[PDB]
RNA sequence: GCUGAAAGCAUCUAAGCACGAAACUUGCCCCGAGAUGAGUUCUCCCUGACCCUUUAAGGGUCCUGAAGGAACGUUGAAGAC
RNA sequence: GAUGUCGGCUCAUCACAUCCUGGGGCUGAAGUAGGUCCCAAGGGUAUGGCUGUUCGCCAUUUAAAGUGGUACGCGAGCUGG
RNA sequence: GUGAAGAGGGAAACAACCCAGACCGCCAGCUAAGGUCCCAAAGUCAUGGUUAAGUGGGAAACGAUGUGGGAAGGCCCAGAC
């Protein structure tokens, strides 16, 4: 039509498998499942992955496009590494790892230490920086905003953690 | 400013207004401009 | 997950320059387990402890048999606990009566309300009055009922119409203990302490929190 | 003279033990209300005592309707006012499913004493093959 | 808000996930198995003879009477009784 | 062939279109304080002067002094202005 | 036209609305209105299609890329969205 799906390679490490329904995949990476809807009914030739469809129902059809593109990411997950980093600004805001606790000085009365999930570390190349990164794309979204959300920027300055891609400049100017 | 029936949607950026139903004129991709459900 | 013993009257511990200190002294004497309730048979956890042992020469049979392990003993009350890691003991085997409080814990001291019988809706709950500038019969007493009207009245079974006091518990929760007297059982609170001359009490742990 | 029906005091003890260990919701009570009662009816008759003992093993597994799952709840109003009246949803329904099921299967009964004393014959059980005892020797 | 189709993008929703209030369930205190769905555990006591029936239903006599309860009395920081 | 009026006292019970406190969105939101809308009924929600008053105005408090239903709640419960 | 001066069945309950006018008796049949999963008599009926909101089972202006169907158009494998 204009789109859809179709295409998911199986290089090396990509070692995928399916139990009915479930879809476990493997490689330089980890190990992430994710048993998809019922009808669902992926496989493996040798290198193109296909979901399954039990038929063309509405909730049936478009649930292989939200399918087709999570297994591959799944596969583009395991094979690069997933990465993604947010930058703190504003007077006082640092960083800090030690392990899993990124101890985090914002701009409260005491610091904090966001433990994040198994699966994706973070590191700060400097007292303003922060790079998580891990496997599974899912904990790494939920832990980028998770973490900039201990304090978002405010217009009138832009002060607080932010995505290091933010758009947002400043305010529109301040007032009474 | 959320409203409560509908105001249209106006401008031109608004959100696609799609979701549950929401209006609201406003145009986001306005850093703070942003007029919605609330 | 402590003795419970009767209390007797109260004091005070003037030093430093409290005075404030109103003990409570409710003599705890030995507990002896009797019974150790557990996940299979008894039902739950639990673990039961008679914290007395009264002269109690005339008793029923089946309590007098309630006791088996060395010394026997006998009692009268029996409470206990629940999880933990308490022994297997009868009447033998003394708990004691420093259960492992440290020094600087808040006590539960438990007991049953003294009794004043039945009572006004002036006594009962603060909420009643009436004036004296007429009407000497609905004087200042009677309460003005449920109000509604058409409202069949189902009363809404509350209010506070006048009814006997009660003994009932009370559990005032959170008391820090001053003293104890390790081998002189006694165990001073802070004021509070419902019931009178040596009504049961139970004084708990902490779990006021 | 002519003659009645015959429906003395019956006899049919049974032990069924209907499962509906799964998807079996709904009208699947009516089967277990209306197998209370007497459907085939090997002699009985909608007035007679006789639940006609039956057993419905998990019930704490339903997939209820569409979505009454997240969105239907019971209603109970305790009774002394102070206007509590409870409310619960099913999803909400993890401290005792045995409850429902049961619920829902009453109601669909003569109401009244005979109904009443007939809901017995159903036991809730929540957890499959467990504490048959409610009828561990004979069974169906 | 993440992830993500329908709608190659995008999208908090359609699958799935994450937060989130004195409200809701619980936590705390009291009542609480008449919870007739009448639950549980521990301990105590009773193991003498016959008869008539329309015989498994019993009905009845003598000898026994426990554990316990109650009754009475002295009473109570318990109580209208 | 009788369903006793207004106001007060006593004692209430519910609604939510929420006054305070709790959580949010926008602001012509720097902060502090506000404006408005969404959510929220757990609990809380003034003493007096004048008047029969309800109300109101005034003095002084308060986190706040909510709107409304209940025979404009309440006389086989009080009062009788 | 019905009730009044009309009973029986239906609309949960319901003089007037729908069916229908009770001379008696019957443990005998067919139907009306309305209904056939349980309460509760009888299809968990069949052939096809809609809905996904418990709509059905309360309510307008107006609002919306919800989803079904039919017809006509704008750009576009000289490549559109
Ligand atoms: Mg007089
Ligand atoms: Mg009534
Ligand atoms: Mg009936
Ligand atoms: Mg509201
Ligand atoms: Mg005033
Ligand atoms: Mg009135
Ligand atoms: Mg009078
Ligand atoms: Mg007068
Ligand atoms: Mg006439
Ligand atoms: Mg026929
Ligand atoms: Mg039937
Ligand atoms: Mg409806």
């Amino acid at each position: 039509s204009r789109v859809a799906k179709a295409p998911v390679v199986v290089p090396a490490g990509v070692d995928v498998k399916i139990n009915g329904q479930v879809i476990t995949i493997k490689g330089k990476n980890g190990e992430l499942t994710r048993t998809l809807n019922d009808a669902v009914e992926v496989k493996h030739a040798d290198n193109t992955l296909t979901f399954g469809p039990r038929d063309g129902y509405a909730d049936g059809w478009a649930q292989a496009g939200t399918a087709r593109a999570l297994l591959n990411s799944m596969v583009i997950g395991v094979t690069e590494g997933f990465t993604k980093k947010l930058q703190l600004v504003g007077v006082g805001y640092r960083a800090a790892v030690k392990g899993n606790v990124i101890n985090l000085s914002l701009g409260f009365s005491h610091p904090v230490d966001h433990q994040l999930p198994a699966g994706i570390t973070a590191e700060c190349p400097t007292q303003t920086e922060i790079v998580l990164k891990g496997a599974d794309k899912q904990v790494i979204g939920q832990v980028a905003a998770d973490l900039r959300a201990y304090r978002r920027p405010e217009p009138y300055k832009g002060k607080g953690v932010r995505y290091a891609d933010e758009v947002v400049r400043t305010k529109e100017a301040k007032k009474k | 400013m959320k409203v409560r029936a509908s105001v249209k949607k106006l401008c031109r950026n608004c959100k696609i207004v799609k979701r549950d139903g929401v209006i609201r004129v406003i145009c986001s991709a306005e850093p703070k401009h942003k007029q919605r459900q609330g | 997950m402590i003795g419970l013993v009767g209390k007797k009257v109260g004091m005070t511990r003037i030093f430093t320059e409290d005075g404030v200190s109103i003990p409570v002294t409710v003599i705890e004497v030995e507990a002896n387990r009797v019974t150790q309730v557990k996940d299979l048979a008894n039902d739950g956890y639990r673990a039961i402890q008679v914290t007395t042992g009264a002269k109690k020469a005339n008793r029923v049979t089946k309590p007098e048999a309630g006791h088996f392990a060395k010394a026997g003993v006998e009692a009268g009350r029996g409470l206990w606990e629940f999880r933990l890691a308490e022994g297997e003991e009868f009447t033998v085997g003394q708990s004691i009566s420093v259960e492992l409080f440290a020094d600087v814990k808040k006590v539960d001291v438990t007991g049953t309300s003294k009794g004043k019988g039945f009572a006004g809706t002036v006594k009962r709950w603060n909420f009643r009055t009436q004036d004296a500038t007429h009407g000497n019969s609905l004087s200042h007493r009677v309460p003005g009922s449920i109000g509604q009207n058409q409202t069949p009245g189902k009363v809404f079974k509350g209010k506070k119409m006048a009814g006997q006091m009660g003994n009932e518990r009370v559990t005032v929760q959170s008391l820090d203990v001053v003293r104890v007297d390790a081998e002189r059982n006694l165990l001073l609170v802070k004021g509070a302490v419902p019931g009178a001359t040596g009504s049961d009490l139970i004084v708990k742990p902490a779990v006021k929190a | 003279m002519k003659t009645f029906t015959a429906k003395p005091e019956t006899v049919k003890r049974d032990w069924y033990v209907v499962d509906a260990t799964g998807k079996t919701l709904g009208r699947l009570a009516t089967e277990l209300a209306r197998r209370l009662r007497g459907k085939h009816k090997a002699e009985y008759t909608p007035h007679v005592d006789t639940g006609d003992y039956i057993i419905v093993l998990n019930a704490d597994k339903v997939a209820v309707t569409g979505n009454k799952r997240t969105d239907k709840v019971y209603y109970h109003h305790t009774g002394h006012i102070g206007g509590i009246k409870q409310a619960t949803f099913e999803e909400m329904i993890a401290r005792r499913p045995e409850r429902v099921i049961e619920i829902a299967v009453k109601g669909m009964l003569p109401k009244g004493p005979l109904g009443r004393a007939m809901f017995r014959k159903l036991k809730v059980y929540a957890g499959n093959e467990h504490n048959h005892a409610a009828q561990q020797p004979q069974v169906l």
